């Protein structure tokens, strides 16, 4: 894997107390041969050796293996009397194969929560790390929310800007296709894909933002050389900053 | 038995480049992005007075 | 790919309470070798870090796909009792090959609408984030055109201003072939051709205009290295502005 | 066997010599960029008065 | 017999090396041209303007 | 007995070369981890100042 | 031995200290962007006398 787009940070801007996401694109090397990206065989590690923090494997979830069909008008915003069905996955055709992209990490945290809590429902999972809401008045009545890690991010649905609040019990990391990726539910990122990763902290890691500090992160699938990243961080600049 | 054992000494010396593959892209991959990170530092240092 | 022309951006000036559209040209650097623009191999990412806008993938649709047959004498003007049919792609000859390419972005605009349309129609996409409208009293039958994001431009027919209302449903970016592009329905720009690239905002990242802020945009090609196009955006200062 | 793994360690140094490449074209392309900003940039602080 | 079959291993893995030797230095006159014609257009892109 | 004896050569051998194995991947995996520790500290020579 | 004087200001009144110096010696101390106190190392964008 070659990372194939800058590094992005998010933190409590301008703040800079907590830490909420790292997002990077990656794509398989020279268009040579395709990656498997299973988080049941792919590792993602991540360590500030600096604050001696060192997680061996957070890789947990990936919309590789999502079908449009699967979340595509499956969540929806109640806009007053109206109610508005989401799209999330983007498609389009060439030579008979349909490709399947999110358009920015917004839609793709969305995907992702209906997922795992679909999966939650299904049995297939004990706990989704991930619950995002529109509505906060909820939180009172869920007291574990009260504690991990929370972020918030703006969607526009019939023009209007609505605002959710993702919440992250640990630190974990997803990856979604960005573009040339037909081969929706394999979790393969084919020669010539863009793959989204992201990283979104948990309370742990949150506690306070990197700064004067080395990060490193290492994506390591069941085939092939690992793809190691590292980014000596200085202060961040705004509500996202480019690190790498 | 020719072969045998000499099919005992390709597998081995296949593993051994795999390993060396394995290493240097790694390595390469590691090295061109401190190269990148070195680039954006040089040219913020050139920029920012 | 470099980038082949200075990056134009348009505000509702100069009011410059909303972001319109940016458009800026591409060609393969030094002349050697050709690149794949499919819009489902490529994407092109967009990002406003200071204000946390993030676009892992803009990119939706391109007329290097289509022939000119496809466009011209397709849309038309009713001006009184005379129709006026509109020529949208210009083309020219050489070596036996036919050259085709856009004057301006806003008859790329009208070849989109058309095309859009024309596949919506055909049942190949579920609807057009584009919509083109010269009548503005359609707009009260349509409530969903209220709340997105419109800009206007005018071209002239019968030496008559005729004045068109943009209507964007999200973010998204097109490319079209500006010179030196003979391959017309292929969606490669061969070395010495020149494609223009327009990204056109929706009503999230339209919301307020740029200024003292970082604007990246990155286009990834299936193969070879993507073009990283960086511009700190100063307050603009016309109804286009030169930004990089 | 000789070839076998030789050819093991040519895939991975063409790989390797790829990720360079595409690195330093990219940010050749972003260093450039900035200092055609830059030019321009301090014509306007040259001029504006 | 100890020969007769090594040396059916030796002819097998001449051609085997000879293969790679075949491959290799025609992709070495490609790539070589290849380089060829991009410094060609270097120069060219440097000095028409 | 023309295969007993044979047989005899063949375990042998295979056990010689599968010696070689185990030493050459061995090493390979040493001096492999030399080169990424060299490469390691090449940059950090470059960087450092 | 060697020696040079100082003055500081303590509640307001001047303080000269008197420094005897043994033999040329250099020490370093940290001037700004120093969180790594106890360590030796000066990190990026540290500034140190
Ligand atoms: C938009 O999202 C809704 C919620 O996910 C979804 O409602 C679910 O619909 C499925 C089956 O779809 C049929 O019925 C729905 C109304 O419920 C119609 O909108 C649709 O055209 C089909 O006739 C149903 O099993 C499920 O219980 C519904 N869930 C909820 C919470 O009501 C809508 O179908 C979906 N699309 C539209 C066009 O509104
Ligand atoms: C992320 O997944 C959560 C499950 O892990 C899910 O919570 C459940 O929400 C359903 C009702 O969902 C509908 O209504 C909400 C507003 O109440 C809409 O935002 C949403 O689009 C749906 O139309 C509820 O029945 C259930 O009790 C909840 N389960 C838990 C565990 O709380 C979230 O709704 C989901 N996030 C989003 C944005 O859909
Ligand atoms: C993180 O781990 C918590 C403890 O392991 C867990 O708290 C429990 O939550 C359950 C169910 O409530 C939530 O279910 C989904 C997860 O499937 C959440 O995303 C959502 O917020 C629901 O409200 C609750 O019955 C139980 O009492 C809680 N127990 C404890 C000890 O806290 C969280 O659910 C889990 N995930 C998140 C997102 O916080
Ligand atoms: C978010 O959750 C709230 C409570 O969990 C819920 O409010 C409850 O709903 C009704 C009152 O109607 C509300 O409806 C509109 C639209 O949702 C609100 O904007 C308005 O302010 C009303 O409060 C009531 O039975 C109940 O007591 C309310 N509970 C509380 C604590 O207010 C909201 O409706 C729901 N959605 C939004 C958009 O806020
Ligand atoms: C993201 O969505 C928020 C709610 O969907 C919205 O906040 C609402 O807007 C106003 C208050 O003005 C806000 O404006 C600035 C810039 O957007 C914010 O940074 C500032 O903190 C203010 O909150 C208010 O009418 C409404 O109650 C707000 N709602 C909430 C829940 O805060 C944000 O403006 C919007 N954009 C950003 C960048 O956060
Ligand atoms: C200018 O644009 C018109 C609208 O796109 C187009 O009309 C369409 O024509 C096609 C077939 O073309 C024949 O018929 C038209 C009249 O309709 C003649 O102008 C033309 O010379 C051909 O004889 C027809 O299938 C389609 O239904 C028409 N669409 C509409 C809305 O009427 C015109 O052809 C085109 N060119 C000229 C010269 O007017
Ligand atoms: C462009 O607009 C002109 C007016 O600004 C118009 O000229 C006038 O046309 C009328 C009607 O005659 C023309 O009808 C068709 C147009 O489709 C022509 O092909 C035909 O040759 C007629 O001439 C006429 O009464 C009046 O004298 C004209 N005005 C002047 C000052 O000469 C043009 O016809 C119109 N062109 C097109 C192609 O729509
Ligand atoms: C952009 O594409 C729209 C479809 O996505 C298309 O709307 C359709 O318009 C047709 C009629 O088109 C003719 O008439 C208009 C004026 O009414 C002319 O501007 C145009 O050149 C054509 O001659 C209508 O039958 C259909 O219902 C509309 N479809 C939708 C979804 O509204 C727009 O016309 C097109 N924009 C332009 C400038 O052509
Ligand atoms: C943006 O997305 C909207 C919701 O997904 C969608 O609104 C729906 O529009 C359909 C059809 O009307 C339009 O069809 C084309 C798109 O193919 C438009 O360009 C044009 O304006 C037509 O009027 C309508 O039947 C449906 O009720 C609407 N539903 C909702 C929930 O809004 C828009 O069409 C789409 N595009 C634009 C340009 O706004
Ligand atoms: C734009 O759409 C209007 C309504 O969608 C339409 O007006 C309707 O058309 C007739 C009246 O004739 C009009 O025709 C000319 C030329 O188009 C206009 O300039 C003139 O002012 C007339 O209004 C009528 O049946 C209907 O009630 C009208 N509806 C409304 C709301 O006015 C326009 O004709 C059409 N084109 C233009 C250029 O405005
Ligand atoms: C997006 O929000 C609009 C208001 O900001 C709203 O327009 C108003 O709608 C009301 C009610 O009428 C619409 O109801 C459904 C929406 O689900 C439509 O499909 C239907 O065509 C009705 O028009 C109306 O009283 C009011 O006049 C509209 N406002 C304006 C300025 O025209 C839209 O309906 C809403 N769209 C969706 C898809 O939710
Ligand atoms: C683009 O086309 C418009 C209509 O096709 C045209 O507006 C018409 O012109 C006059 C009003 O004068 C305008 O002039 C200045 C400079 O062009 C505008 O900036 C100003 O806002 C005025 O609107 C009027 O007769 C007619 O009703 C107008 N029509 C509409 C729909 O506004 C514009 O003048 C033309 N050029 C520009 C630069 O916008
Ligand atoms: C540094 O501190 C000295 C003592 O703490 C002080 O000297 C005392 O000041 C006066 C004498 O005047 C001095 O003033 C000038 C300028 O400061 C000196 O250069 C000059 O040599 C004089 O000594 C006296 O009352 C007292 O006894 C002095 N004490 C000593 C020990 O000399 C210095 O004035 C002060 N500043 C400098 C620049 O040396």
């Amino acid at each position: 894997l070659s990372l194939s787009g800058n590094v992005l940070y998010a933190v409590n801007y301008p703040t800079n107390t907590k830490s909420y996401w790292m997002y990077f694109t990656v794509s398989p090397s020279s268009g040579v041969s395709s990656v498997d990206l299973s988080p049941s065989t792919t590792a993602i590690s991540f360590t500030a050796a600096s604050r001696g923090v060192s997680l061996s494997n957070i890789y947990q979830f990936s919309l590789l293996s999502v079908l449009p069909s699967q979340v595509n008008n499956k969540v929806q915003v109640k806009l007053g009397t109206s109610i508005i069905n989401l799209t999330l996955a983007f498609s389009s055709n060439s030579a008979g194969q349909t490709y399947v992209y999110y358009s920015d990490p917004n839609y793709a945290l969305l995907a992702l929560n209906y997922t795992l809590g679909q999966e939650v429902k299904g049995g297939q999972l004990t706990s989704s790390p991930l619950y995002i809401i529109s509505n906060t008045s909820i939180v009172a009545s869920k007291p574990w929310l009260k504690n991990d890690n929370v972020f918030t991010f703006n969607i526009s649905v019939n023009g209007t800007e609505v605002e959710y609040y993702a919440y992250v019990n640990k630190t974990f990391a997803f990856t979604y296709p960005v573009s040339g990726f037909p081969l929706a539910g394999s979790d393969i990122a084919p020669a010539g894909s863009v793959i989204g990763v992201m990283i979104l902290f948990g309370p742990g890691e949150a506690t306070n933002v990197f700064q004067y500090e080395t990060v490193t992160i290492q994506i390591t699938p069941n085939i092939g050389s690992p793809l190691t990243i590292s980014q000596y961080i200085y202060q961040p600049d705004g509500k996202v900053t480019v690190i790498g | 038995l020719a072969g045998l054992d000499t099919a005992i000494i390709l597998i081995a010396f296949i593993i051994t480049a795999a390993v060396l593959a394995y290493v240097a892209v790694n390595m390469g991959l590691f090295v061109t992005q401190k190269a990148k990170t070195t680039i954006n530092k040089g040219e913020e240092t050139a920029s920012t007075a």
